[PDB]
């Protein structure tokens, strides 16, 4: 036949219009030459191009622009959106047959082809989906609320009679009803036939939840919600929390005498989803050469410091802070019997306003795997390890909570002083011993959970203290203190000055943020800290050791003239920790005496300021030469 | 990875790694059992 | 006829992916595993394991044709074998029980035994002394009128902060065959001393766990003490 | 063929949900109500396609009355079985269908009764008329529903036994006969929908302007040319209120609100003003937030000992024992975009505190329980009363020190307004001779500026203005944050609570605010430096014994 035939219909509706073999036939000729002659003169064609590369990276996968469709075979465009699942599964078989012609071999490796349609015009939202999109092909927007398992589907079904024993051959499932068999053909007996999974074939199954996405929703009306099926291709490319734009089949469930409680013949509906598209920290070898570039700068560890939270101003240390525990040190096993945490836990003390939780937010946008935690607040992680019954589910989980989770990676706590006892023996003991002990419900076990901490905190009645100390002006005790390796102290003084360029920040952000109106890009320093946390592995050498037991007899005695909480070992190894996170910045595999010096200035200033105000005084002046 | 299972894997041995959180009790199945018809007493083995 | 058919045993296992590594927002996933014969009874609730098995199809009676995922486990592999009375060996090899003789005859083992004792730490050479007398233990005694003399000796180190005395602890953890390191409130998820709980299916009693009943017949490292 | 819906409205009388009566069932009629819950659109079966089952020829067209029906005429002449067909879904005709649940109204419930609810199904264009949290006046029949709840209750049941006397039979051998219950409950089936106002009396300006006629807009106008409108708005505000000005200005910039803005980052800047009132008892505190309550729209009341974390943001709820699980609106999400009136702030206990105040920073509401996963939008602004420890103010001691309330809660509080009761022979003089003057005269001893409908108007028409900064108010803006920064240095202990950057924020806010007062489209540096006086004395000195 032809297009202009095409659109003229004979049958009561388009579905059994596409049904009749001569329309089929057709349209599959029509759509076989047109996935073989399009092209966008440019001399190029896309789709050719789109097969040898499915066909060289061994992908079940074509991705179909609905544009170039439309402007070629307009009729068939309006097919495939009115009644897409048989059209759908013409064109499957279209484009496997135009990848058989390109690989011959493939058929065996493969058969089957799944066409993903993209760039579908019009999007609907998830509140104003009707029954007349039912059957249809829809495209909206959403938010991933929750996922299920991957489960087998039935594919191609192989059947057993109990009679004789026989396998019988292979029959396609379709995905919309179970498939039943009567005949044996071996028997001529019409038997208990029973499925053999052994034989059978299998696709991957998932269900996704997806609701609409907040902001779009309206202001009194509750976010609408609906099921998305995911098919073998498709599982698992859909985190949970992120919005998607899903193009499918919107189609009602069938369920056993429908819903009783209603009153009413009312039917469930999902969206069995074609495609899937999304509204990484992986490095090229052009990527890994503009690293070696920017690191061999010698301002390097400056630009990154600088780089830091962005939408932060003027907090330099603590932003110096951030750069060590992202790009952290080299934990450190002697002869397996004697072991030395490396990684940087920072704990930032502040009035409140001092913007401590954005600081913590963009370390969670910026780490690779960072867990935010709270202590006073309810809609998080947890920091206790637990095994759980689901109340609905009646099945266990282990769950290692906020600590064990970011393993290898960051915790983020805010609200470090109002945690209950449990909580703080959570975290006691992982920044102990870098693990989790959990005896529940018949399982005894010890989870991993060397996680560098950073957290915030406020002092106690809302306001820092200068004459009292760090131990009195916090609820934390002091060996949980004594943990941290760099100790912020954070105070607002009011200085005019200071207040003038920080208002002036604050008004510009406002300015810039309103609807009707040096740094490393972040996209770049991420992959960068990610590659220096797993490529470097800083070490020092023996002749560097002449110093560092200098500077450290020089410490300690100065605490003794005037009476502090002393300069303990630990401080001696945070210097020596910090060291080898500047040394990751730089991405040497040396330990400089510049960044050895940069540390044990990171040290003394987190020292100094811990101090009240007499002993402070008496410090600046002895550490000036450290501090500079 | 106990997530990266797929149906590929269905009916073929697959070598994984995870931790244990529950071993239920035993139960005991049948390898050889003799059985008896009720009225014809016809005495039969099946091996499992 | 049940007196003359045979059995063996079948386990169900629950196997669940490492808390370590889950996507932040996500529950962890499980699946259902059987063992059977030699296979069951050879791995505690808590091991982390290898397992070489069947992926396997079953049906339980959420889509139209859908199948449950199992394994039929053919192979067990504990990466890690925790320590008890249960799992000690009690077993010994001639050629090590030989070697720990020719041990014993050296004058100066005391000495090679507390350097020994975290090679890592400067001095305190006393409380290495007193860590080796403890780790060993000393001669029990049960008397005719049934009072029991205790043998194992309780060493406290009180002192500020900074001066290893928690890598001691943990070093002690290490070395002893059975150790449990918590600190005087316990662990996270771990009681300390002994916690009685009921069955989580059968609301019958039974031993939760606790510090110092896991480590019977070995060392309880407290870090913490004072606060309990 | 085309779907035909027939629409009723401005029937004469309105019933209450409890005057409905067996009488009516079958009938057109008209009922008022409070929506809670709404469900999504569904598809319901209206016209059903089957295939006879041994024939397999296609039938259409085939009616649906309520429950689900299956033909049994069968015009194929292959079979001579009526009962046995096959239902496909893909050729079967569906139409909207969504049930809302209703509740009945606070005026209208009795004397010691509970409120009792109400289903009413919506279908083609009446479907997602009805919102939660609003009062909707439903036209259409009632209608009778089967119920298997009422198996337990007292009373003969009414069950239905088919007939057996024109039946001839024989005792051949080889006695069963079946037997179904009568037992309903009483729903309304609603073909139009239309929704009165929350009060007792869109975002764009040229859609709000075409809705007016065109006399309403000149007095819109000859409002917006007066010079002195800011002073008769302030003056508006709870005229049962005798002063308390800068109270009235504030709950009037609340109703205002700012600008909702969104950096490159993702984070969301909050417009919302959130005001807490704090003060000596019977200073009117509570007059305000039932004054803003029975005035703005979608704006709920209530108490902080009556409220429940679930009862604030939103609820799980299973129903009438049944697998499916459903999400009832807090009282934040009914006051989205709108106030939530919160008395006696401090009574709140702590769990709901910290549940209250995760939608406070969030701006959303997270729910995980069971099965649900959920974010819903908690755009609200919050008017809090609370009263201090101890019952009076304490002038010795800080604003933390008198309030029980957490500094997460106290934080994201724009303006805190100290009332305090002092006993003087004039303002005690006046202020009784009107409180009795309101007793004797009613309505009459109120004399507002504006009534309550044409100021509802200019505020929805104020909405719709964006201001934005100038370039002269930045500087003016930076300028008067270091003032109030200096002044608290220079005051140390003496000031109630410390100016942070997110002061300067609710300035910028408070601005905004006045800006949208004066419907204008740029903030003046007199709008910022009126956002300055009001936040400057909002904050009163702390008194200090002598030495
Ligand atoms: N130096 C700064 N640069 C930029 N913004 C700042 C700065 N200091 C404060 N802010 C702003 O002030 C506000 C403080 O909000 P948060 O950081 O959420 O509160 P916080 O600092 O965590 O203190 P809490 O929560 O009361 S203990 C935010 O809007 C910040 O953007
Ligand atoms: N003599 C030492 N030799 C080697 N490392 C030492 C020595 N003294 C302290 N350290 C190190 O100092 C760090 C502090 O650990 P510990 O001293 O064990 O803590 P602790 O302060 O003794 O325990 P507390 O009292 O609960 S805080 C560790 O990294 C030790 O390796
Ligand atoms: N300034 C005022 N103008 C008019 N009526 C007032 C004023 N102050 C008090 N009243 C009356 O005194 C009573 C106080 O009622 P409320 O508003 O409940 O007091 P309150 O300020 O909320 O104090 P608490 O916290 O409830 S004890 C009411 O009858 C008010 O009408
Ligand atoms: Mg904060
Ligand atoms: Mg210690
Ligand atoms: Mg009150
Ligand atoms: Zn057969
Ligand atoms: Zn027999
Ligand atoms: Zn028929």
């Amino acid at each position: 036949l032809t297009l202009e035939s095409l659109s003229n219909v004979k049958a009561n509706s388009y579905s059994e219009w596409i049904t009749q073999p001569n329309v089929s036939r057709t349209i599959a000729r029509e759509l076989k030459s047109f996935l073989l002659e399009y092209t966008d003169e440019t001399g190029r064609s896309v789709y050719g191009a789109r097969i040898r590369t499915l066909g060289e990276m061994n992908s079940e996968s074509l991705e179909v622009n609905y544009r170039h469709l439309a402007e070629s075979k307009a009729i068939l465009a309006l097919f495939l959106a009115k009644c897409p699942e048989e059209m759908l599964k013409i064109f499957d078989l279209v484009a496997m047959e135009a990848t058989e012609l390109h690989y011959p071999d493939y058929a065996r490796i493969h058969s089957e082809i799944h066409v993903r349609i993209s760039d579908f015009p019009t999007i609907y939202s998830l509140r104003e989906l009707r029954e007349s999109n039912l059957s249809s092909l829809v495209r909206v927007t959403g938010v991933v609320t929750r996922r299920t398992g991957v489960f087998p589907q039935l594919k191609y079904v192989k059947f057993n009679c109990l009679k004789c024993g026989s396998i019988l051959g292979p029959f396609f499932q379709d995905s919309n009803e179970e498939i039943r068999i009567s005949f044996c053909t071996n028997c001529k007996s019409k038997g208990p036939f029973r499925v053999n999974g052994e034989k059978t074939v299998y696709r991957n199954y998932q269900r996704v939840t997806l609701q609409e996405a907040p902001g779009t929703v309206p202001p009194g009306r509750l976010p609408r919600h609906r099921e998305v099926i995911l098919l073998a291709d498709l599982v698992d490319v859909s985190k949970p929390g992120e919005e998607v734009e899903v193009t499918g089949i919107y189609k009602n469930n069938y369920d056993g005498n429908l819903n009783a409680k209603n009153g009413f013949p009312v039917f469930a509906t999902i969206i069995e989803a074609n495609s899937i598209k999304r509204r990484v920290f992986s490095w090229t070898e052009e990527e890994e050469r503009e690293f070696r570039k920017i690191s061999r700068d010698r301002g390097i560890i400056d630009k990154i410091i600088s780089s830091m939270a962005p939408s932060i101003y003027g907090h330099r240390d603590i932003k110096t802070a951030v750069a060590c525990s992202l790009f952290g040190g080299v934990p450190k096993n002697v002869n397996g019997k004697h072991s030395i945490r490396g990684d940087i836990n920072v704990l930032l003390l502040g009035d409140p306003g001092t913007a401590k939780s954005q600081i913590l937010k963009y370390v969670e946008k910026t780490a690779h795997r960072a867990v935010f935690a709270t202590g006073q607040g309810a809609s998080a992680v947890g920091l206790t390890a637990s095994v759980r019954k689901d109340p609905i589910t009646k099945e266990w989980t282990l769950e290692g909570g906020a600590l064990v989770l970011a393993d290898k990676g960051v915790c983020l706590i805010d609200e470090f002083d109002k945690m209950n006892d449990q909580d703080r023996t959570s975290i006691h003991e992982a920044m102990e011993q870098q693990s989790i002990s959990i005896s529940k419900a018949g399982i005894v076990t010890t989870l991993q959970a060397r996680c560098s901490i950073i957290a915030a905190a406020n002092p106690n009645g809302g306001r820092y203290n200068s004459t009292l100390p760090l131990a009195q002006n916090v609820s934390l005790t002091e060996p949980i203190l004594s943990r941290f390796d760099i100790l912020c102290v954070v105070r607002d003084l009011v200085d005019e000055e200071a207040d003038e360029r920080l208002a002036t920040f604050v008004v510009d952000s406002h300015v810039r943020s309103h609807p009707e109106n040096s740094p490393i890009p972040q996209e770049l320093l991420m992959k960068y800290i990610h590659y220096a946390r797993t490529k470097i592995y800083p070490k020092l050498h023996q002749m560097d050791m002449d110093k560092v037991s200098r500077v450290y007899a020089d410490l300690r005695r100065e605490s003794i003239s005037t009476g502090s909480f002393p300069i303990t070992v630990r401080h001696l190894e945070s210097i020596l920790r910090i060291a080898e996170s500047f040394a990751k910045m730089r991405l040497s595999e040396f330990v400089s005496s510049y960044d050895l010096d940069r540390a044990i200035k990171v040290v003394v200033d987190s020292f100094v300021d811990a101090q009240k105000v007499s002993v402070r005084r008496q410090l600046r002046r002895s550490f000036a030469i450290y501090t500079l | 990875p106990l997530r990266d299972l797929d149906s590929e894997h269905v009916s073929k041995i697959v070598r994984l790694s995870g931790i244990i959180i529950s071993t239920s009790v035993l139960s005991s199945r049948a390898t050889y059992l003799s059985i008896m018809c009720r009225n014809c007493r016809h005495t039969t083995s099946i091996t499992i | 006829i049940h007196e003359s058919s045979k059995f063996i045993d079948q386990q169900f296992l629950k196997l669940q992916e490492i808390p370590e590594l889950v996507p932040v927002g996500e529950m962890p996933r499980n699946l259902t595993m059987t063992c059977d014969r030699y296979l069951t009874n050879k791995v505690i609730p808590g091991t982390r394991v290898t397992i070489v098995g069947i992926y396997s199809i079953y049906n339980s009676k959420s889509g139209v044709a859908i199948r449950t995922p199992y394994i039929k486990i053919l192979g067990i592999q504990s990466d890690v074998e925790t320590s008890s009375i249960w799992n000690s060996v009690t077993m010994f090899t001639e050629e090590e029980e030989e070697e720990f003789l020719q041990l014993s005859r050296n004058p100066k083992l005391y000495e090679i035994l507390t350097n020994s004792i975290a090679p890592s730490i400067f001095g305190n050479e006393d409380i290495k002394k007193a860590i080796v007398c403890l780790l060993m233990g000393g001669s029990k005694k049960i008397l005719p009128d049934g009072m029991r003399l205790r043998g194992d000796i309780n060493v406290l180190l009180l002192g500020d902060p900074g001066t290893a005395k928690s890598q001691l602890l943990k070093f002690v953890e290490k070395v002893s065959p059975i150790a449990v390191y918590t600190s005087g409130k316990g662990s996270s998820a771990a009681g300390l001393t002994a916690s009685v709980q009921r069955d989580p299916m059968t609301r019958e009693f039974y031993l939760e766990g606790g510090a110092m009943v896991l480590a019977d017949g070995g060392v309880v490292c407290i870090d913490e003490f004072d606060k309990m | 063929e085309r779907v035909f819906q027939i629409s009723f409205f401005n029937l004469p009388t309105v019933h209450r949900i409890r005057d409905i009566r067996s009488e009516k069932i079958g009938s057109l009629l008209s009922i008022s109500g409070t929506v809670t819950r709404t469900s999504e659109v569904r598809p319901e079966l209206y016209k059903a396609s089957f295939t006879c089952d041994m024939c397999r020829a296609i039938v259409d067209n085939v009616e649906q009355s309520f429950k689900y029906t299956e033909p049994t005429f069968c015009p194929n002449p292959s079979c001579e079985n009526r009962a046995f067909w096959t239902l496909n879904v893909t050729r079967s005709r569906f139409l909207d269908w969504q049930k809302v649940r209703i509740q009945e109204n606070a005026n209208e419930i009795p004397t010691g009764s509970m409120p009792r609810t109400l289903d009413v199904i919506l279908r083609g264009d009446s479907v997602e008329r009805a919102k939660p949290g609003d009062r909707c006046k439903f036209t259409g029949v009632e209608i009778v529903v089967p119920d298997v709840t009422q198996l337990g209750l007292p009373g003969v049941k009414p069950s239905s036994t088919l007939d057996t006397r024109g039946i001839s039979k024989t005792t051949e051998g080889l006695r069963s006969l079946g037997v179904r219950d009568l037992t309903y409950k009483i729903s309304f089936l609603a073909c139009h929908v239309i929704s009165i106002g929350s009060n007792i009396g869109e975002r764009d300006q040229e859609v709000f302007l075409n809705s007016l006629s065109s006399d309403e807009i000149n007095e819109l106008k000859e409002m917006v040319k007066d010079e002195h409108i800011y002073d008769k708005l302030v003056r508006s505000i709870a005229p049962a209120v005798f002063g308390h000005e800068a109270v009235k200005k504030g709950i009037l910039l609340q109703m205002l609100g700012g600008v909702h803005k969104s950096t490159v980052e993702g984070i969301k800047l909050r417009g919302d003003i959130n005001i807490c009132v704090v003060g000596d008892p019977s200073t009117s505190k509570s007059q305000f937030l039932k004054y803003v309550v029975g005035f703005a729209p979608r704006s709920v009341y209530t108490s902080g000992k009556a409220s429940s974390a679930a009862g604030l943001t939103a609820a799980v709820v299973r129903d009438e024992e049944g697998g499916d699980y459903t999400i009832e609106a807090g009282a934040l999400m009914l006051a989205d975009n709108g106030i939530c009136c919160i008395d006696e702030f401090d009574k709140m206990d702590i769990s709901d505190q910290v549940a209250i105040h995760e939608a406070m920073e969030q701006q959303t509401i997270s729910i995980a329980k069971a099965g649900i996963h959920a974010t819903l939008n908690a755009r609200t602004s919050i008017l809090a009363a609370a009263n201090p420890v101890g019952g009076r103010y304490n002038r010795k001691l800080s604003l933390r020190g008198n309030l029980n309330m957490t500094a997460p809660i106290m934080s994201r509080f724009d303006l805190f307004f100290v009332i305090l009761d002092d006993c003087n022979e004039k303002i005690d003089t006046e202020l009784a001779s009107h409180i009795v003057d309101l007793h004797m005269k009613r309505d009459e001893a109120i004399e507002p500026p504006f009534s309550a409908e044409q100021l509802r108007r200019y505020i929805k028409y104020a909405r719709t203005f964006k201001p934005i900064l100038t370039k002269e108010a930045r500087s003016y803006l930076v300028e008067k944050y270091k003032e109030l920064r200096k002044d608290d240095a220079q005051g140390f202990s003496r000031s109630s609570y410390r100016i942070t950057v997110r002061q300067l924020e609710s300035m910028i806010r408070l601005s905004e605010a006045i800006a949208r007062a004066n419907c204008v489209d740029e903030i003046t540096p007199s709008f910022i430096a009126e956002a300055y006086d009001l936040l400057r004395q909002s904050i009163i000195r702390v008194d200090v014994d002598d030495v």
